[PDB]
RNA sequence: GAAGCCAGAGGAAACUCUGGUGGAGGCUCGCUGACGUGCAAGAUCGUCAAAUCUGAGCAUGGGGGCGAAAG
């Protein structure tokens, strides 16, 4: 389930969240 | 214009060609001087002509040299269609090598060249001359460069892999791309080793006279037996050239993995990953020694090597022909659990860790360590036979990393084991409980196996600085644990 | 894209290698035995009807050892010959056919 | 909708031609040392006695 | 329950009749209406 | 290596002969110049040069 | 042009004169009155060549209609198939003006 | 506001990580270490401050050279004479120690000290047994 | 007793209902075992055996283990 969802690679980005 | 003279030549030889091509068998010959005009507006609709009448006339079967009235209209009929193929693919060769930028009028001769190849290859791969066809496009390949016609033509080959039934195309482009990446000292784009990953080979009362009633009653049985025989070669001819595929795909794998290309290895062990079940036995035990070499020899950037052999090894076994055959192949993976257990600490130093369909290439080292996480403590098989001590070890570890990881990794680990603890749970509850602790020996953080260490001797006390951590959604996802926890 | 390769497939063929690499005979042994009968045969300008009628009736005939017979299967094999699915068929083949011949008796 | 689912004369490519105005005027017509060559034919009947006794198989076919 | 049964498999063999000739008829009726239209 | 004996295995070397050298445990592989006295042998085309 | 083909052959047999089949056709040209012939695509090959001949003989205009007999009927309002057709007066149409 | 500050913070830190912007780099720890020291908030530098003492400088043998040591509260840039200089080497070896206890006596308390300060320990002994 | 067809009613139709014709596959009437899968402590599924009667002529097959089959 959340291991899963966290897995794959499109997570990772390292967008800033102020930025949204 | 002469191009209005040209457009009527072209469309009375396509047209009168289509209409009955045997009665002029030289138009082929007609195509082709009028394309050596030195205007470049004739030259490309000649091209495209060419490539729209030869689709139309090329037949379903090659045809042999002669050497050595019906019967002779139809041989030299066939034979000006040869010629006429042979200059067209050399003409095509020729205007694809030639120089790319032009006046920007449009699309140069080379684009429409590599055009009308990928058409032919997709539309005629079975007719004579095909390796001067696949040589266009593998030629393109070979330059690491990304343009239009890159893409088309590796669209092209895409194409050709997964509709190729009989296997003889896919045969000889998969010998032109071996040698070519070969002779490239494996200095390709790595799409085109993708390439392999798409091969398919790897995966109304008619009134009938008494004598005519007759003869198809002996055609039915000459069919009859015709069909049968046909049967039986068709499957022998389809497994020898999975073979020949098979050798020169390993072959080529094991080189890349030999030298050390690091842009390659990990498109390398996606396809080891899903071709070793259809090889002989023995040798699946030997990709597992070999996968155990590189890992060592990196133990010897290198984090994410031994981390991908490592994800292909567990792949390997996850499959359900190896996994039925745990016992009798000799298939452990003990040495990459341990393995594994020992790079968890360094692993949380690593700063690169966030530097970045697929199952095993993966661009990020924080993915392939989850990956393998995944296998170790939520397999597909037997996931609830798994040794608690095993699962013990990990937790213990794992909530030691999540303290010392960017936030994204921290929290995908503390989404792992959510998942660990909701499906297993009592097996690690005292991992959180003081009074259920253990008081057989003391607990060894540094220790060289996974069962050495005593983890039921100790307790998650991480909970107490990932509480107070920067991130909510850390905090968010550390609370979402213990609601499990309290859930059990 | 910018010397032939010798490559053994006969069972005989295979023997002789297999008796150079042993201390069985040497080279000067070999040029010795290659002096035979079936020496200075003339096969250049002859036609097909001719030299395939010999193939067929002028083998010499020698042994061959099972080492060498081993190689040549070992070589000649396939790389989809024994795959993990294949064995497993067979074997669930095999205690079918004891079942079922089982069943014939009681 | 349940219903749809050597040559002969043909005015084709006759049609704007002084063929045509010939045509449909309508006049009567009618139509009206070395052993080279020993060794080529016995070649041939040898690949021809192969080939005949390889194709009595059905699986060479 | 039988007679929805009969009735679920009357439907689908209709459902299938359908959709073979789901648009064909529509075409002769559209083909049909510029006939006895025409020019007028 | 691991990987070269896996490559060996796939497309096995020219003087292969599954034989075990007594002097060194590594396989005996036989030479150029042997390939052609056993090609030499087994056609008799040539017993000896020259 | 297969929607303006069939609007004016709906037109001219809404207004002009015309005969259906093949037997009526090869009257119509045996007569020499005919302006033009129509012959659906399926038309067996025997009978595409008779027509032509006789078309020939009377210098009576041919045209091949791209559809089959069934979707020539229909084209001209019948609810019956139709292989041939004989166009007899235009009537108020352009069919004969090209 | 703490999240955004930090995530910006640690972006600027790792921009690119070269001897260059040594100085720079160890200014951004400080404001780190204060901002977790006046709150209770987490922040990971063990990671941070390792991946300067792993750097090539302070593997490679140093160059004997004689100048004034840096003032490290005043620069954004190393000059070019501090390359393979045993002052420059000295000088972030002072830092690197600093900042590291000052992160580690912040959590010296917590009962989950031990573990917070495992992995650290494993490399540092790791790395001198490399030197 | 089904598709199919005819007639009438409701519905825009698709269709629903009623009365008929039609007589099909199918079903009916007369005097249990062996295995495989199982990813658990055995659930669910899949394969095979039981297979128109009869006169006069006629042909082929059969054991075991090993092996991926070819042998």
């Amino acid at each position: 389930n959340k291991a899963a969802e966290m897995s794959v690679d499109d997570f990772f980005k390292g967008g800033f969240e102020i930025l949204s | 214009e002469q191009i209005r003279q040209a457009q009527e030549e072209l469309a009375k030889i396509a047209t009168q060609l289509n209409e009955n091509p045997e009665e002029y068998p030289g138009h082929f010959k007609a195509l082709a001087r009028i394309g050596e005009t030195p205007i470049l507006a004739i030259q490309k609709l000649c091209i495209v002509t060419q490539m729209a009448v030869y689709k139309d006339v090329i037949p379903g079967y090659r045809i042999r040299p002669l050497g050595e009235k019906e019967v002779k209209r139809l041989r030299t009929y066939e034979q000006a269609l040869v010629a006429g193929y042979h200059g067209y693919l050399k003409t095509l060769a020729t205007y694809a090598a030639s120089s790319i930028p032009e006046d920007r009028k449009g699309e140069p001769i080379s684009s429409i060249a590599f055009t009308c190849a990928c058409e032919l290859v997709n539309a005629v791969p079975h007719f004579n001359f095909r390796g001067d066809l696949l040589r266009i496009l593998v030629k393109k390949l070979s330059t690491r460069k990304i343009d239009r016609d890159f893409v088309k033509c590796r669209e092209a080959l895409e194409k050709l892999f997964q509709d190729d039934e009989e296997g003889n195309a896919s045969q000889e482009a998969v010998s032109l791309l071996s040698k070519m990446m070969k002779a490239r000292e494996y200095r390709v784009d790595e799409s085109v080793l993708n390439l392999f990953l798409h091969l398919r080979l790897l995966s109304k009362w008619e009134f009938r006279t008494k004598k005519q009633r007759k003869l198809l009653k002996a055609e039915k049985e000459a069919q009859k037996v015709m069909e049968q025989a046909d049967a039986t070669v068709s499957h022998e001819e389809r497994e020898r050239i999975q073979s020949e595929i098979l050798k020169m795909v390993f072959a080529t794998y094991f080189r890349i993995l030999k030298a050390r290309v690091p842009h390659l290895m990990g498109a390398v062990l996606e396809g080891l990953a899903k071709y070793a079940h259809l090889i002989n036995q023995d040798f699946f035990g030997d990709l597992l020694e070999a996968l155990k070499d590189l890992i060592r020899d990196t133990d010897r950037d290198t984090s994410r090597e031994s981390l991908l052999c490592t994800v292909t090894a567990f792949a390997l076994l996850e499959g359900q022909d190896a996994h039925n055959a745990r016992s009798d192949l000799h298939l452990d993976l003990s040495f990459f659990i341990t393995n594994l257990y020992r790079s968890l600490l360094s692993l949380s130093l690593n700063p690169d860790l966030e530097l970045g369909n697929n199952k095993i290439n993966l661009q990020t080292t924080t993915v392939l360590l989850l990956r393998c996480l995944t296998s170790v403590l939520l397999p597909p098989w037997n996931i609830r036979s798994v040794p608690p001590i095993r699962l013990a070890a990990f937790c213990k570890q794992l909530m030691t990393l999540a303290l010392q990881v960017p936030e994204k990794s921290s929290q995908a680990i503390l989404g792992l084991l959510q998942d660990v603890v909701h499906t297993h749970g009592r097996k690690v509850a005292a991992l959180w409980n003081t009074e259920e602790r253990k008081g057989d020996g003391t607990y060894k953080p540094l220790s060289e196996t996974v069962e050495g260490s005593n983890p039921f001797t100790t307790t998650i006390w991480e909970g107490e600085l990932l509480r107070k951590h920067y991130c909510p959604k850390v905090r968010e996802g550390l609370k979402a644990m213990e609601k499990e926890l309290r859930s059990i | 894209e910018e010397r032939p390769n010798i490559d053994i497939i006969t069972a005989e063929a295979m023997t002789l290698a297999h008796q150079l690499a042993t201390g069985e005979k040497t080279k000067a042994d070999l040029i010795d035995e290659g002096y035979n009968k079936y020496a200075f045969k003339q096969k250049e300008g002859l036609p097909d009807w001719f030299l395939e009628d010999e193939a067929k009736h002028d083998k010499p005939i020698k042994p061959i050892t099972k080492e060498a017979a081993q190689a040549i299967k070992e070589k000649l094999r396939a790389l989809n010959a024994r795959p993990i699915k294949k064995v497993a068929e067979a074997r669930a083949r095999r205690k079918l056919r004891q079942a079922k011949k089982l069943e014939k008796l009681k | 909708q349940m219903h749809m689912t050597g040559a002969f004369f043909r005015l084709k490519e006759i049609d704007q031609t002084d063929a045509l105005r010939r045509i449909a005027k309508g006049k009567m017509a009618m139509l009206t040392e070395d052993g080279d060559q020993l060794e080529r034919e016995l070649d041939a009947m040898y690949e021809h006695y192969k080939e005949r006794k390889a194709s009595q198989d059905a699986k060479y076919r | 329950k039988a007679r929805e049964e009969r009735l679920a498999i009357r439907k689908q063999l209709r459902e299938q009749r359908k959709q073979a000739v789901e648009e064909h008829i529509k075409a002769i009726n559209k083909i049909l209406r510029e006939a006895e239209s025409a020019g007028t | 290596d691991a990987l070269q004996n896996l490559l060996d295995s796939i497309e096995v070397p020219e003087g292969w002969t599954g034989l075990t050298d007594p002097n060194t445990g590594k396989p005996l592989n036989l030479s150029r110049d042997e390939l052609e006295l056993i090609r030499k042998v087994q056609q008799g085309l040539i017993p000896d040069d020259v | 042009e297969a929607q303006s083909i069939g609007a004016k052959l709906a037109l001219v047999i809404k207004s002009g004169k015309v005969v259906l089949g093949y037997r009526s056709t090869l009257k119509a040209l045996r007569s020499g009155k005919a302006k033009l012939i129509l012959i659906a695509a399926n038309t067996p090959p025997l009978r595409k060549s008779e027509l032509e001949y006789y078309s020939m003989m009377s210098k009576t205009p041919v045209h091949h209609y791209s559809g089959t007999n069934i979707e020539l009927g229909t084209a001209c309002g019948k609810l019956f198939r139709c292989s041939t057709m004989a166009i007899l007066d235009a009537g108020d149409s352009d069919i004969l003006a090209d | 506001l703490i999240y955004p500050l930090v995530q910006v913070t640690l972006g600027a830190m790792r921009l690119i990580p070269t001897a260059i912007y040594f100085p720079l780099r160890f200014h951004l720890i400080r404001s780190l270490l204060r901002l977790s020291r006046a709150t209770d908030t987490y922040i990971p530098l063990a990671s941070a401050l390792l991946e300067v003492l792993q750097s090539a400088e302070m593997k490679k043998p140093p160059k004997s050279s004689t100048l004034k040591p840096l003032d490290f509260a005043t620069a954004y840039k190393t000059p070019k004479s501090y390359l393979r200089t045993r002052v420059y080497q000295d000088g972030v070896g002072e830092q690197v120690v600093e900042l590291l206890s000052e992160f580690f006596v912040l959590w010296s308390r917590n009962i989950a000290f031990p573990e917070f300060a495992l992995p650290t320990i494993v490399a540092l002994k790791r790395w001198m047994k490399e030197m």
